[PDB]
């Protein structure tokens, strides 16, 4: 059927959600230009 | 048992989803392209 | 093209994609990690 | 031969344990085929196969062992074979005629095999005592007096995905010619097995909408389109299924009727089951 | 003679062929058409059996219809060659297949579902695989296994070190685990309801609740009178069909030892170390 | 001698007889053809 | 179009069953108790409780002590990498002790970590040999389920301390580990000359796949069956019901015997713990009083001979 | 796309991301430590 | 040819031909990748 | 985010946490015994 | 933090503990007699 | 410290100790045993 | 001491006893017969 | 509890540390007896 859930507590819990993935993603990019100025990852046509 | 306003509100859900992922995915082809092309010439890579 | 989900379940359709599509997209991604041209970690020549 | 295990110039210690056990194995054997003489036992030789025209028993090998006493939860000593059923068995009069008068000829029925419980149709003779849980409540009993089971073991699949756990409450039946015989109003659980055994349905749509009938569930295929198909019987045979004594329990016989006339409908039901392929 | 409560099952109908004309019981054996078949099937094959029996040895244990040489490919081979053994298979498969095909006439009489015939269906696959699918798919009838209670066991053995360890082939662990645990299973089967009939002398005949507060005492779970029997034929024709797989992929799919089999396992990317 | 028919039905003799005659004539046919004197169709000589 | 009763469609779900009361001495069980659908298809959904006593205790500690010991051992190996660890899982094993250290205590390194991991396993499968006999009398049940459990022990002893013991080393058990044991169980094949020769191997065989057979026989039939409710095993035995009778004469009339609703639990119990008795005694002649099992047939006359197809090697160091 | 959870039970969708964003931080982890060049406790040069 | 709805339920059809269509492309693009002259990721040369 | 004690049962996720995290400790752990550069116990040079 | 035993059961938390510390103290005891250095039992020198 | 026993039931904690100082002295034992300087047994060298 | 017997069953715990000696000393006189030092049937000498 | 009264529990104490007593002192014996034999406790030298 359908989830028992108000639609305005649908729209708080995608709210969240949408912020918490953010926020997620956003210490997920931060970690991620750490880890290419430690070492890349994409080689060049000779290898590395 | 699936009315048409509830199948219209899943296929804009399936149509905003779809849209994300294909238009990434394509991003996501052209960036390995512009890396390492996967189709070999007569030749090779 | 909304019809679709008159036909097919939309709720276990979604799940069955993500299911499926992480499936293949690890499929691919070892298989990738498996060639010698496109090893984005071993670095081989191209 | 020599060497630890030596007998003598040609046994050997492990070909003699073989031989050991060889007679031990024998010993099982006829001990578990003694175990299996008692259901059916003494063979009953009837005077057509026997060129004096007596009947007879026999006993076969090995013969079979002295009769066991199961003592029983409330209090009943009984014996197997037990004797009110071998008693039942030898004195009914079958409502069949053999096709031909030598031994191994099949009996064909000669009034209607369904309700004269002649072979696939056939029931044993049971006790007519409700069975009862360890703790003395109705074993069999349907959802509306064993009110602490509901339909569903999994609420959230029952909610979210009832094709899988589905409630066949308010589901339309129909048999093997696809006629619809009514509507599913109850179902009966067995207290001890956790399962459910019958699903109860009325008349509806081949008789008294007011009538109660029982529908074994191993003959019923709950569908995903909330109808019930029965293959073992025509819509319009669910009328002659037989009806419980009391409208609340049913006895070991009465399960025996029900699923029993159940299963003479896979080869009576319609004409041509009967008949081969070829 | 008839146990006492046979005489009203014995009706006519059920038969897939023959109809009346086989439709009766020898004894204790229901006939029908492919009883008849299955006798005629059976004593064309071991009478052929001993026959080639006679002409080697009569030790019961020595006796040996071999396969014709893998030189032979698919082609029919002389009767002292495999040709006599090439016989014995398509009647052992007849009287396999007619076994099944009246087992199901039988089913369909008492009323019964085809559990009986389709769960033999699977030995009769096992079978097939061994002596007409995998000798196929290789190319040669020489390479099914011989028809001796001791050559069979030597066919067993270099067929296993054609591989040089058949521990590892990955079907065959699995279907070692169901065989295994199917009859693990019958034990606690069989243990179980002997212990609730036969309880201490002096106890009342228990109760499925007595079954089930067992399993959950000893571990934790009971999957009940139902469970068990779906459970008991699950584990075993999952035994046989792997038995198939474990077989049919020893050669036509994998030429190589077992073990190596298992070098994608050691070369996965996440737990290389390397 | 009729009365064996008073004690067999003639339709399982006539089943039986006709399985053991069908039986029989394959293993003798067969058995010829494991002998190198008796195959009729390898066609050796005496 | 029938239904085939392999799966459980109309499911009921009730209050936890907590069981059938034990004796006012018995530990009180858990309290975890819940229902699965997915179990509830293949038969009962209830999962849990579960109890837990004297026995059940110290079986679970002295098993963990083993596993501990094992998996440890197993760790070390590879230099304490889990990853490592993944990739070599199946390969890795606590290695029995060398053969120079005979029946003695050996080093905890070079096979005493083995001989503490068998001796508290050997406990714990003992203490729930215990376990299983209390739980049936417990309920007032025969103790059938242990004696069959103890008939599994007793291979298990025979493998791993009885003929090892007869033997006079260490060395002769098996380690612990996945393919290592069947490495032992090959070489052990290999050095006495091809256990298929041994004939309570081949009886142990035909016990096993005969309750392969066995069980594949009665839960079709008992499937088969279902539509007269024959999985209801205890009510037919008390209470022959048509599904017995029908059980039964579908067996007669096929192969011209049959069982009754109890007998076939006397097969089927038998078949299995014959199985693992025949292999124990098979396992203990062996090494003990036979030396090759191929020499053994060939002296009763078991083995086949083959004709000429190669020229035959010749031992050079002949 | 708030109507998405109208639909799937949060904490079902909460359990399968959180279920799969550990398998796959491990996997990733792990395939990292597999290699010579991101092995970053395996101290090897480039 | 729309009859053929009539008689064919259209989600037991779509799940089949997905499921043939899913199948048939994956077993065709593992045979390309067996190959020498059509293996794409291994680049082999013609 | 207390709201995620009303999405998430408390004592299951307080309960799964701890597991979780002894596994974890206890893989990482492991895997620096396995290296060279940080196996405490074993006293190589950095 | 105190409510923490309104949560629980007082005897399954600390049933849970020592059974953790049991297996933990026994899984450090074994880890040190693994190393050289750490073998008190073996009595290697430094 | 008696109220342990309100939280604790003595009579399981009893049995309990006592099976697991079983375990663990069994344990210590043979431990010991497996050591050159302390199976007492063998009496090697100190 | 005596309130043990209200605590436990002294068939159970006489039966537990017993059971617990059977296998140490089992165990120990086994433990005997292995070493060369205390093995009394073996006639080993000191 | 178990059903013994406090004189049935105090009558079973007696006898157990009666048979406990008699037990662990003929196994004391043997273990003087043993003792007299081989001793098990080695120096630093061995045996
Ligand atoms: C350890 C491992 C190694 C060893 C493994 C085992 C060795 C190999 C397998 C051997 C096992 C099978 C041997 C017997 C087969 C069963 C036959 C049978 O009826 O058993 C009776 C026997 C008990 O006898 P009974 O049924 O009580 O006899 C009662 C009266 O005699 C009943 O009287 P009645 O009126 O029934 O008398 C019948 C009489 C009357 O005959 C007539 O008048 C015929 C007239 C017609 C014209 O003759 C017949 O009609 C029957 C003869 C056979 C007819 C066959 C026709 C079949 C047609 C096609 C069907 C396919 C088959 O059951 C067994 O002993 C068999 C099981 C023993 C072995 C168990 C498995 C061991 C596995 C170990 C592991
Ligand atoms: C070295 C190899 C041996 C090493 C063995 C170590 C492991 C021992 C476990 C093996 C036995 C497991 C099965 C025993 C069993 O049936 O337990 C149920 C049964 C349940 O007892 P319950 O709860 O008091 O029963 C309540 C009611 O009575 C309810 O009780 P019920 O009515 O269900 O029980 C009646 C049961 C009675 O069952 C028993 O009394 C136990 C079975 C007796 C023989 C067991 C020996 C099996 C192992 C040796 C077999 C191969 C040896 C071959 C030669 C060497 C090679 O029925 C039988 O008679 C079955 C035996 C078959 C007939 C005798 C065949 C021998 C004739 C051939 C020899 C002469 C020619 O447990 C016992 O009676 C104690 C068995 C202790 C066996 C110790 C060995
Ligand atoms: C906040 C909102 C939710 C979310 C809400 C939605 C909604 C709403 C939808 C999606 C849908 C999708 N989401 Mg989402 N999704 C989220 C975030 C993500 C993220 C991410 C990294 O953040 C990813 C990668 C995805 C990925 C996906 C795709 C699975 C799908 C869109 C493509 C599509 O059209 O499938 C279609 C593709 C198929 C149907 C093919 C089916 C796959 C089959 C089974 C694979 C067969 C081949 C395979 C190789 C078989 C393997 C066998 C081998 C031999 C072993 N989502 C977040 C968590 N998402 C859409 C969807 O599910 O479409 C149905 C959709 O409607
Ligand atoms: C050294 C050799 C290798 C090895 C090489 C092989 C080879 C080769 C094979 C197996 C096969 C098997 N191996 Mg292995 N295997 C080894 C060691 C083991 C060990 C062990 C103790 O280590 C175990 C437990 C097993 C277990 C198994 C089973 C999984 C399987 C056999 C069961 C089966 O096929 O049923 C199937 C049952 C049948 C096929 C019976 C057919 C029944 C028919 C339909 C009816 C016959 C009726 C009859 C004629 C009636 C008689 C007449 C009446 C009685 C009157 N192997 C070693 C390591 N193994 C076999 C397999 O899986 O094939 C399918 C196989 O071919
Ligand atoms: C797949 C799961 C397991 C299984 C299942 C199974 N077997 C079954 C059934 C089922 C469900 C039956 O219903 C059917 C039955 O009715 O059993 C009583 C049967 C059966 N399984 C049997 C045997 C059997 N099953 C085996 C195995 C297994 N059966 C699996 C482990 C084995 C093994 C492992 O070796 C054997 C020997 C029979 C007792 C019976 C089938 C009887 C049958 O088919 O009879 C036909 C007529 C005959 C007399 C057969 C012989 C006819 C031939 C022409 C001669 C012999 C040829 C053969 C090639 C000789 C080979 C000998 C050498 C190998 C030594
Ligand atoms: C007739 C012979 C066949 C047979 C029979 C048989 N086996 C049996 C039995 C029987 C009759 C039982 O009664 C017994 C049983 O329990 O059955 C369910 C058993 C059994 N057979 C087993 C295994 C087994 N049987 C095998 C074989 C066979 N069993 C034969 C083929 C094999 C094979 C093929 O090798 C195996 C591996 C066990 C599952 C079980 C007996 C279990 C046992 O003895 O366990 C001892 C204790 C331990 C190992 C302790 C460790 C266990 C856990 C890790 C402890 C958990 C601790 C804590 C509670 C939780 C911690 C985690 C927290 C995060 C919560
Ligand atoms: C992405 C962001 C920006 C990319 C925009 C497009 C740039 C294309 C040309 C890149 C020029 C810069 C460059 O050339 O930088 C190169 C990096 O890879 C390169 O090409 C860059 C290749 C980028 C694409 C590869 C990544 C594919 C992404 C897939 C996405 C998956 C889903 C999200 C490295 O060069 P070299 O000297 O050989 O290094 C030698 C190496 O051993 C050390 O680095
Ligand atoms: C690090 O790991 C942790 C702690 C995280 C947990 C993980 C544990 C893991 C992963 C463990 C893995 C275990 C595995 C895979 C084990 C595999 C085991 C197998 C396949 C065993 C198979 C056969 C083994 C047998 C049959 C062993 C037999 C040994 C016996 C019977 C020993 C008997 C010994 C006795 C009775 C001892 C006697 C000692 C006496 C006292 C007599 O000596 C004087
Ligand atoms: C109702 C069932 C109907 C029967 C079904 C039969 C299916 C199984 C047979 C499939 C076809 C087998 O095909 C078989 O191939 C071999 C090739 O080695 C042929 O053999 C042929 O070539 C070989 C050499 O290759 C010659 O030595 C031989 O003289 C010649 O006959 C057989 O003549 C043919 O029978
Ligand atoms: C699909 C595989 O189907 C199977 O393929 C193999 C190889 O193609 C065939 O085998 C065929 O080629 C092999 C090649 O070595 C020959 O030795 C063999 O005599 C021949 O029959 C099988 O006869 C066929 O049934
Ligand atoms: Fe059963
Ligand atoms: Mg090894």
């Amino acid at each position: 059927s359908l989830t028992g859930l108000s639609d305005e507590e649908a729209k708080e819990f995608h709210s969240i959600f949408m912020q918490s993935f953010l926020i997620f993603t956003a210490v997920a990019v931060v970690a991620h230009f750490l880890a290419w100025a430690w070492r890349p990852w994409i080689p060049g046509a000779e290898g590395y | 048992n699936v009315s048409d306003e509830e199948a219209k509100e899943f296929h804009a859900m399936f149509s905003q989803a779809f849209t994300v992922y294909i238009g990434v995915a394509v991003v996501a082809h052209i960036l390995a392209w512009a890396w390492r092309p996967w189709i070999p010439g007569d030749e090779g890579f | 093209m909304w019809r679709m989900w008159k036909i097919l379940d939309y709720r276990r359709t979604v799940v069955l994609a993500h299911v499926g599509m992480a499936v293949l997209a690890l499929l691919i991604h070892f298989i990738l990690l498996s060639t010698e041209n496109f090893n984005w970690l071993q670095g081989n020549p191209y | 031969m020599e060497g630890t295990g030596a007998l003598t110039d040609y046994m050997n210690v492990a070909q003699m344990t073989l031989y050991a056990f060889w007679l031990f194995l024998a010993g099982l054997i006829v001990y578990l085929r003694m175990e299996d003489k008692r259901e059916g036992y003494p063979l009953q030789a009837e005077a057509n196969e026997n060129c004096n025209r007596t009947p007879e028993k026999k006993l076969g090998f090995p013969a079979p062992p002295s009769p066991k006493v199961f003592k029983l939860a409330d209090g009943r000593s009984i014996q197997v074979p037990r004797a009110e059923k071998t008693d039942y068995e030898l004195n009914t009069q079958l409502r069949a005629e053999p096709t031909a008068p030598w031994d191994g000829a099949p009996l064909e029925p000669t009034g209607n095999p369904m309700v004269d419980g002649l072979g696939p149709a056939a029931w044993a003779k049971r006790e007519d005592e409700p069975e009862v849980t360890h703790g003395g409540k109705q074993k069999i009993c349907p959802l509306r007096v064993a009110t602490e089971f509901e339909v569903g073991m999994s609420r959230d699949v029952a909610r979210f995905w009832p094709e899988i756990d589905p409630d066949p409450r308010g589901y339309q039946v129909l048999g093997c010619d696809g006629k619809v015989a009514g509507k599913i109003v109850d179902i009966w659980v067995d207290r001890g097995e956790l399962r459910p055994m019958y699903l109860e349905m009325d008349l509806s749509g081949v008789g008294s909408s007011g009538d109660r009938v029982l529908l074994p569930i191993n003959f019923a295929r709950v569908g995903y389109d909330s109808k019930v198909r029965v293959n073992a019987i025509t819509g319009q045979q669910f009328t002659d299924v037989p009806r419980l004594r009391e409208a609340d329990r049913i006895s070991p016989q009465e399960e025996d009727f029900i699923t029993g006339y159940f299963g003479g409908g896979v080869l009576y039901a319609v004409p041509g089951r009967t008949e081969p392929f070829l | 003679a008839m146990l006492d409560f046979e005489k009203k099952y014995r009706v006519r109908g059920g038969t897939l062929l023959g109809g009346d004309l086989f439709d009766f019981w020898i004894g204790p054996f229901y006939v029908g058409i492919f009883g008849v078949l299955t006798a005629i099937f059976a004593v064309l094959g071991t009478v052929l059996i001993i026959y080639g029996a006679s002409q080697d040895t009569f030790n019961l244990w020595q006796i040996s219809i071999a396969p014709p040489d893998l030189s032979y490919g698919l082609a029919l081979a002389p009767m002292m060659e495999g040709g006599l053994w090439q016989i014995i298979t398509v009647c052992a498969l007849g009287a396999f297949i007619t076994w099944a095909l009246r087992q199901a006439e039988i089913s369909k009489k008492l009323g019964m579902g085809y559990h009986v015939p389709v769960a033999f269906a699977v030995a009769i696959l096992a079978y097939a695989t061994l002596v007409v699918f995998r000798p196929l798919l290789m190319g040669a009838w020489g390479h099914g296994f011989p028809y001796g209670i001791l050559s069979h066991l030597d066919w067993v053995s270099n067929v296993g070190y054609q591989y040089l360890h058949f521990h590892y082939n990955p079907a065959h662990m699995l279907a070692v685990t169901f065989f295994f645990t199917t009859t693990l299973a019958l034990a606690l089967h069989g243990g179980l309801i002997l212990s609730v009939t036969n309880p201490k002398k002096g106890e009342p005949v228990k109760t499925a609740e007595h079954e089930n507060t067992f399993f959950r005492d000893v571990i934790g779970y009971s999957i009940g009178s139902l469970g068990i029997h779906r459970l008991g034929l699950f584990l075993a024709l999952n035994a046989g069909f792997w038995s198939a797989v474990c077989i049919i992929i020893s050669g036509p799919f994998w030429t190589r030892g077992w073990p190596e089999w298992w070098n994608w396992w050691l070369n996965v990317p996440i737990w290389s170390w390397g | 001698m009729w009365r064996l028919w008073k004690l067999y039905d003639p339709r399982r003799v006539l089943i039986g007889i006709f399985s053991w005659l069908a039986v029989l004539a394959l293993v003798i046919h067969f058995i010829l053809l494991s002998t190198d004197r008796f195959n009729w169709v390898g066609g050796a000589a005496v | 179009a029938e239904y085939q009763n392999i799966f459980t469609r109309v499911q009921v779900r009730g209050p936890t069953d907590p069981g059938v009361e034990l004796p006012a001495a018995d530990w009180p069980r858990t309290k975890g108790a819940t229902h699965s659908w997915l179990l509830g298809k293949i038969g009962d959904a209830q999962v849990g409780p579960i109890y837990l006593g004297t026995t059940g205790v110290m079986s679970i500690l002295f098993g963990i002590v083993s596993i501990v010991i094992i998996g440890m051992n197993m760790l070390a190996s590879v230099d304490w990498s889990p990853l490592e660890f993944i990739r070599q899982f199946f390969w890795v094993a606590l290695e029995p002790p060398p053969p120079e250290y005979g029946l003695s205590l050996p080093p905890l390194n070079d096979g005493g970590w083995w001989l503490i991991a068998g001796f508290t396993l050997t406990l714990s499968v003992l203490l729930w040999f215990a376990r299983t006999y209390n739980r049936a009398r417990a309920l007032g049940l025969g103790t059938h389920v242990a004696w069959a459990f103890a008939a599994a022990i007793f291979l298990f002893l025979a493998i791993g301390f009885i003929w090892p013991v007869l033997m006079g080393s260490w060395a002769k058990s098996v380690p612990f580990g996945i393919f290592p044991h069947l490495d032992w169980t090959t070489a052990f094949s290999l050095r006495y000359g091809n256990l298929y020769y041994n004939p309570f191997h081949m009886l142990s065989i035909v016990f096993l796949f005969g309750s392969a057979l066995l069980f594949a026989m009665h839960g079709a039939t008992i499937l088969a069956a279902g539509r007269y409710n024959a999985e209801r095993e205890i009510e037919q035995i008390t209470d022959r019901g048509t599904a017995a009778e029908r059980s039964a004469l579908f067996w007669r009339w096929t192969m011209g015997f049959n069982a009754t609703m109890e007998s076939i639990h006397r097969w089927g119990y038998w078949f299995a713990i014959l199985c693992v008795i025949t292999g124990g005694i098979g396992i203990l002649l062996t090494g003990t009083v036979v030396e090759n099992w191929y020499l053994w047939g060939v002296h009763h006359g078991i083995a086949p001979e083959y004709p000429e197809f190669f020229t035959p090697a010749v031992d050079p160091a002949a």
